[PDB]
């Protein structure tokens, strides 16, 4: 039943007697379920140190995985080109998902399209895809550039990307000059960063390989800025505001800061703003190329260092006071600009916030997870707040990027009780945040589940979830913070220190019991 | 709109398209005509997709392990290949149930064999059959495994028909392998059609040789609901109220024993035609149960619902029907008081699956509303057969339509409210058109039943008539 | 007791049973305490609509007042002009506690002298006092301007505040032409809000009224701004922003922002920023002057209407959407500047939120205090949003106030279930959250114990706290925040759709219960 | 420093002021010298601050009110006079209680006359009798009221005690009038012995008639513990496990009752002297019952306080008072060892009100820490008395310090640590000192006792040694 005027969705729709009664009736009458008691005793055995040993043995199960496929990634490294349209080769039920999981991170429409392969391709490849894919992309939604990267089923059956796009150019599918750059994305090799890294050099290699004879370093007078796969508009906005104060020439290559923004005004606008195929032709003659998120962009590295000769300075993500400043330093460095007053002070407003906060934060303990370079420069801030990022779990990591936050945990005292994990999972965190209690995680969407479980096994055992990283669905409008820089370090400082006195708060609520400590200052 | 102007619209909006193209979109874009019964008269379906034009379909692992297996709340649904279809489709839906999640109900959790390259050159067969003992160790409470196969299991050879036969019995466990492949069919359709076969042929016939069940003469199950926002249980409320007794749901809040037990019933009630359409079928020839077709969106379609249902039954179950409706009428009426003033008259457009872009026009009806036009991503004909009299005359219709066809065709009808999916909603609301989510229900529902038309009313009120609309244009230009 | 390794601070400390035994036995032993099933009935009591109707008919008490005393308003004001020292005439304890109030909402230094008038003083008046004290401030302090305002002993005794001063100069106390701009502010009348006009206006008569002669309207191009009481550093940044980016010249008169933002950098910096003498003695040859909280700005109106003839617009605060479009529109027109892409693209990402978030908003119903033009301006973005501001109050608000409001109101349908209500403070507030009752409250810190109040009566009854305005104690850094513009509009917005994403999880956080509706995306 | 250079700090600070200001500021800034016996011929203190300085002190209201009335749990205590006052103190002072606030308690609420032009031209009186009425009214439960005199009341020519005599007859109720204005006094100080006087004229005497409260030889208060941060309950609980019965807590948790109980006890402790050392001769004088100063700072001076206190009771509390040392001497030491190596050699300057800048030192060198500056806003010579013993050879005092004073001798002297109040924090934190809050504990505590000096020791680690400090420069300046 409802009431008209006081309407019921869900819930608590169905925490009316009626509906319970029903659900008790289901329930006994046919779900063979087990027994309360023996769901409890279950429940009970996964929140303790025996159930987590056998829970880290796990070598061919994964659940709940903290990363994504390769394409993900080459898709919004595309969207970041002017007039650009991702065009990902192979199975066109990859690409409603990659559309649909951006669309709700951005609230925002999100453009690519399939060449839809099917079962008649699984055997004779996908040219005739390639083909009538390429020209009718072109005639409908009319891009300047067509950005290419697979989906598994393209690369099992190893369709070569080079000559089915130069086939079609040779047959008359698209013109010979329009440009298709392009690069392989297997899903079953590293995650959706990786699929970034690999887009990224094949629209780098495009631009420039064959056309190098009259480049000369240093002669545009800018610096290239190479973002990596970001999901914060803010960390574009950041990078290019603090250059644009120091007066430093830039270009920042795959830029979708306008594209994942464009305002509701009556017109819908397939394509705005990035990166344009001029910067991508000219980016060799830059002083350097600087890497935002190193971790991922390996392979960009290497070409541009072997092919442009660009001398890319080895420099951490800038997240946090040190970072930040070591990479203001060295953008000083290379440019020839000093930095100016406005950054000094905002760097100065920063270290006053943390001043302020400190006695708030001193010894907190974090559970954490993302992609590589965020979670350093996540637990590098952290030590510099005198926080204890105790569990670190990065599932796209490697050995030789452990090696090296191990490294910076060494470096603090602020460091002794922290473990940093590659290769396991949100299944795998949920075991360490009941065996070995922080205070709060500090992860994505997928952290409600195991905010979830802990508050199940009692109110103490909570551990709150604080929403930093990739994807962010279950809130609104987040996708536009910033984590980078000083700007970034001080909404995160913020957030974190908020969080810990909202939950204070709630646990000094309890009048005549707790409420002795529900100070109004603090 | 006349049939000559929507005829033309069509034939403008095709000329962007190269000769091929054209020719193929032009047989998937009609002007309806309610008199005609054939509907392969005027439209075709369940085609292959145009490559590059911006299809909003998915595919058949989508339609297997998205649609129709997922939901099964207390079995684990094995994601098996790499690590992407299982991460983007983790809890996207909101195919409802009641359980303790990690401990005997899985249905949010993402499972994933995670392959990589050695799977790939060598074979994951090994790799299953060890995952399968970390599932058994892990989550002893499970009730079963089904292993949703993604594109390259059946690229690289892998057995996992085998793997289930050789585990399943080693472990005495209902193991299903699952040839739901995204590169099989065109569309989320061929992965429902799978999904079916697999149900019948690794579940459904368990327990044909037992008799210790006890049944009644009023045994129904519920064919093709997913429970969506608890869509299933606005509507099992008011079967029960009718005093009929739901053995199973088909697959929102199901369990497996559920579906063991569904060739008991006396009635197959099938909400979804396209999804569940096969086991219906089946269960009709091999059991003998009789199945038939019902529409709980909006009153209208609920209260000719109820009684088509109750006809089936005695005289005691079509009292107890005329029951539910009386005490049902004063709730919806009082709906359509406030609700309908604030609507009527308005233009709606949908595009949806393969069931909702006819199934929900009687409940826009139901508030004055009119459906200007009508689409599929992956229906069949003989879905639009049993369209064609639902939609008025010369209305448009448009079957697996691209992203350019429908940004054309709102730009010209210029609907008072859009009613799609999340891949459109953003870009409708920037144009300055209401927008509601007719998969997801937005975060909302029930829609279905009683209780769920009340929900439906307010929703499309709230935001055809939100004062954000007015806001688009800046006063200066 | 305490183990060393995991000391407890009071919370949780006091909740160890030898704790919880002594404090019983100190209670059953010497508080005569009231039995705690009476102490239950007078709380529910206290939660009806029959106490709420004794509550409302109170003539004499005030029980925890929604405003401040007159003197705060004029220090804030002083503080933002150049090298500016706010001296208060009076009792010293006054200036301990503005300093103080100040400090925890900024968590900032706040400088800011007394003259110490005692007992003496009280009978013969405070010239003496006066005459030592600027002398003594400027030599110690080295401000190069002091701005006096007064306590409610100076105001009841009479001392002429205007005598004192050009005594201080006959005597030689202070230079003839050191600047010692004045205001008379009483805290028995008005608020804090109306010591901030008093200050202001004192202050611009001071640098202008006997040099009119020589002032031309318009004769420098630009617009006057004046900020009125404003807390948020990220207001008088945003209307700064937005000018520059028009291309306005203006000058912002009041502009505390660098003084109460200075970075930890090693050094102490008692004045920053500010208002320059030189943009005052000017500000007569402005186009115009724009007042953006005028229901507190009225004597600084009629000065500025009567001495410099400046036709001053009539325009709301810029909050929200409409009201920053017509802030915007009459900038232009009186500059002649038109109002350029970046600030529509941004309007437009403003509407693109509100498209995006308005399911979760329609038709929530919000309680809110604070001053006049903060007040009118939330709940004119409140009906833009579809959501329903039913109890709106403003302990320091008029009837001509009201009047606008029950306008504003009665222009939208969301308006229908909202009562405005002046001169009334918590306490009453307290009531309405009770008896009528709305999903949250929108307010300062104070409202705190309201909450506490209503989950008291039960979980169901608990009205959560979103923090918005002055003072806001018990959260960090939130003073940095943005309610102005279109900034400030995304800001709020995000805030209050995620405040009641927050609740709804909260909500349905309970497994097997309400987790059915614990959705990942919403 | 040595003598010479701290003498040449002062001379150098004070030539900035004009004459009369330099004339009296040198006589409130000294050397320390522990062989002076008697403080005046070093410093002078408690007199009139010298206008435009930026003095720390507050008024006589805050006194009287924000102090010594204030935390009384079961009274309603009137901010009477115009609107500021009450507003400012609500709830600033973290002087803790249990009680349900608004309904039995009410010492976070700010209740107040909120004068207006009306009331100051003719006068309050009757205002103040109606709003004793709606207190009555609304507030049942409320077991007494104060009348906190702000600035105006005396100076208009009210007469608050004819109103309390007639409305406390009236309704068989304490109504205590405070004669607090703002205006009287030097500071403080004034207030704390007005509110002081008022409790003895209106309460104290009450229950002098009455023999019924059944007393015992170990019955004592602790007098002058505000329970800052729980402070009277870390103190009061090694009282009691030492055999006594606290029988009042003056005021700090404090209720009225317990108050008219206090001169039924056979000892007072007084822990703050400042504030009530008056209220404490008084019952010497009438009822014969003697006070004893102690301090519960740190395990060295809890311990020695623990034994004065027993030695003036017998064998049998003497007895516990060691079974209590031994209890908590684990527990101490071990923060000493985790503590004392972090913090060994650090100096620390204080700046604090009327007791607390002597009272800690003793504390601090049981962290092997060294006061090298301390003073007082509102301190009298007998409080400077008691200092010159507790701090060190040619170490600095200062009485009512300046804000410039105050800087400059931080500029000079470089403590690693000051511990000081809100109005000093931010600006110390800019120059990269460690700073601690000294009156409200920076929102932790307890500080006093054995489990106090836990929290204490944690609290001056954390910030002294934090990260922040290293980094307040810019690595390119
Ligand atoms: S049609 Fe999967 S998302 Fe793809 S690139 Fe492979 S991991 Fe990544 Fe359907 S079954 Fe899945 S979703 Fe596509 S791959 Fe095929
Ligand atoms: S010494 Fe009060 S804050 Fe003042 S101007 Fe009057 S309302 Fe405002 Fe002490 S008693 Fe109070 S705090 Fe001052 S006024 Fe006097
Ligand atoms: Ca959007
Ligand atoms: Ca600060």
């Amino acid at each position: 039943s409802q009431q008209v005027d006081k309407i019921k969705a869900s819930y608590p729709l169905f925490l009316d007697q009626d509906y319970k009664d029903m659900l008790a009736k289901k329930r006994d009458g046919f779900e063979e379920k087990y027994p309360q008691d023996k769901i409890d005793e279950v429940f009970q055995w996964t929140t303790t140190k025996e159930y987590q040993e056998l829970n880290f043995q796990r070598e061919a199960l994964t659940v709940n995985p903290a990363k994504a496929c390769q394409p993900l990634g080459a898709v919004l490294c595309a969207l970041g080109f002017e007039k650009t349209m991702p065009y990902v080769h192979g199975s066109q039920g990859c690409v409603a998902y990659f559309r649909s999981y951006f669309n709700r991170h951005f609230r925002e429409p999100v453009s690519c399209v399939s060449d839809s392969m099917t079962e008649d391709a699984a055997v004779f490849g996908g040219q005739q895809n390639m083909k009538d894919g390429l020209q009718n992309c072109k005639a409908t939604y009319k891009p300047d550039m067509i950005a290419v990267s697979t989906t598994c089923m393209a690369e099992v059956i190893g369709d070569d990307l080079n000559a089915f796009i130069n086939n079609s150019k040779k047959e008359g599918f698209i013109p010979d000059e329009f440009p298709v750059p392009f690069a392989h994305t297997p899903s079953f090799v590293g995650s959706h960063v990786t699929g970034w890294d690999n887009m990224f050099e094949g629209i780098a290699r495009y631009f420039t390989l064959k056309s190098m004879d009259d480049k000369v370093v240093g002669s545009n007078k800018k610096i290239n800025i190479v973002p990596g796969f970001e999901t914060y508009l803010g960390n574009f906005r950041v990078i290019k505001r603090m250059l644009s104060e120091m007066g430093v020439g830039y270009s920042l290559l795959s830029d979708p800061e306008e594209v994942l923004d464009t305002p509701a005004d009556g017109q819908f606008r397939m394509y705005a703003g990035g990166t344009t195929q001029e910067e991508m032709k000219d980016a060799p003659n830059a002083l350097n190329t600087v890497l935002l998120q190193p971790w991922h962009l390996e392979k960009t590295k290497k070409f541009v260092e072997g092919t442009w000769k660009h001398e890319v300075p080895k420099l951490n993500i800038p997240m946090g006071l040190d970072w930040t400043d070591e990479f203001l330093m060295k953008v000083s460095e290379i440019s020839g600009q000093p930095i100016p007053a406005s950054l000094t002070k905002e760097r100065g407003r920063l270290v006053d916030m943390m001043t302020d906060s400190h006695t708030w934060l001193h010894g907190k303990r974090f559970a954490l997870w993302g992609d590589p370079d965020f979670v350093m420069g996540l637990v590098k801030f952290l030590l510099e707040l005198g926080c204890e990022p105790v569990h670190i779990l990065c599932h796209n990591g490697n050995k030789r990027w452990k090696k090296a936050v191990d490294a910076i945990l060494a470096a603090s005292p602020y460091g002794k009780n922290a473990t940093v994990y590659i290769g396991k999972d949100l299944w795998h965190l949920r075991s360490l945040v009941f065996t070995d209690k922080p205070d709060f995680m500090i992860g994505n969407s997928y952290g409600k589940f195991i905010q979830r479980d802990t508050l199940h096994k009692g109110k103490e055992f909570e551990v709150p979830l604080i929403r930093i990283g990739f994807p962010i669905f279950d809130r609104h409008h987040l996708h536009r913070s910033t984590t980078l820089g000083y700007e970034g370090a001080m909404q995160i400082l913020t957030t974190l220190v908020n969080s810990i006195l909202e939950r204070l708060d709630e646990e000094t609520r309890g009048m005549q019991a707790t409420d002795y400590n529900h100070d109004l200052v603090r | 709109m006349s049939r000559e102007e929507v005829e033309s619209l069509i034939q403008e909006v095709l000329e962007v398209y190269p000769e091929k193209a054209r020719k193929d979109r032009n047989k998937h874009l009609a002007v309806n005509d309610p008199a005609v019964t054939q509907s392969k008269k005027c439209i075709i379906s369940n085609k292959k997709s145009q490559p590059g034009l911006m299809t909003i379909r998915g595919c058949a692992y989508a339609g297997s392990k998205g649609v129709v297996w997922g939901p099964i709340k207390d079995m684990i649904h094995i994601s098996h290949g790499p690590v992407g279809c299982g991460q983007y489709s983790r809890a996207g839906r909101r195919n409802y149930y009641i359980g303790t999640t990690g401990v005997n109900a899985f249905v949010t959790m993402n499972f994933t064999s995670d392959f990589q390259e050695k799977d790939i050159v060598f074979g994951g067969d090994k790799k299953l059959a060890k995952l399968i003992d970390e599932v058994e160790t892990l989550f002893p409470l499970n009730k079963g495994i089904s292993v949703q196969s993604e594109c390259p299991i059946g690229l690289i050879g892998d057995d996992i028909e085998s793997v289930s036969k050789v585990k399943g019995a080693e472990l005495s466990k209902t193991i299903v392998p699952v040839r739901c492949e995204g590169f099989r069919g065109v569309s989320q359709s061929l992965g429902h059609h799978i999904a079916n076969d697999a149900v019948r042929d690794w579940v459904l016939g368990k327990r044909d040789e037992d008799t210790t069940f006890a049944s009644t003469p009023y045994d129904v199950a519920i064919i093709g609901d997913y429970n969506i926002g608890g869509d299933a249980w606005s509507s099992r409320i008011l079967l029960e109220e009718m005093g009929l007794r739901c053995v199973a749901q088909w697959s929102g809040d199901g369990s497996i024993s559920e579906i063991e037990l569904t060739p008991k019933v006396k009635l197959n009630l099938v909400h979804c035609y396209r999804s569940m359409n096969y086991i219906s079928r089946h269960m009709e020839e091999k059991y003998g149960i009789p199945w038939m077709e019902y529409n709980f969106f909006g009153p209208t379609k609920t209260i000719e619902s109820l009684r088509a249902i109750a006809a089936k039954f005695d005289e005691s179950i079509q009292k107890k029907c005329e029951e539910v409706i009386a005490k049902y009428k004063p709730e919806w009426e009082a709906v359509v008081a406030k609700y309908r003033p604030r609507l009527e008259g308005k233009r709606v457009m949908l595009y949806i699956g393969g069931l909702r872009p006819r199934h929900v026009i009687g409940a826009y009806e139901d508030l004055g509303m009119e459906v200007v036009g009508t689409g599929y991503e992956f229906a069949h004909n003989d879905d639009y057969d049993r369209t064609m009299k639902e939609m008025g005359d010369s209305t448009l219709l448009y079957d697996d339509v691209t992203g350019y066809e429908f940004e054309e065709f709102v730009k010209r009808i210029k609907p008072d409210l859009i009613g799609s999916g999340i891949k459109e909603k953003f870009i409708f609301q920037k144009m300055g058109i209401p927008f509601r989510e007719m998969h997801s229900w937005d975060y909302s529902g029930p829609y279905h039943g009683f209780d769920g038309f009340a929900i439906f009313a307010r929703d499309m009120d709230m935001t055809l008539n939100n004062p954000c609309w007015k806001k688009l244009q800046a006063p200066w230009e």
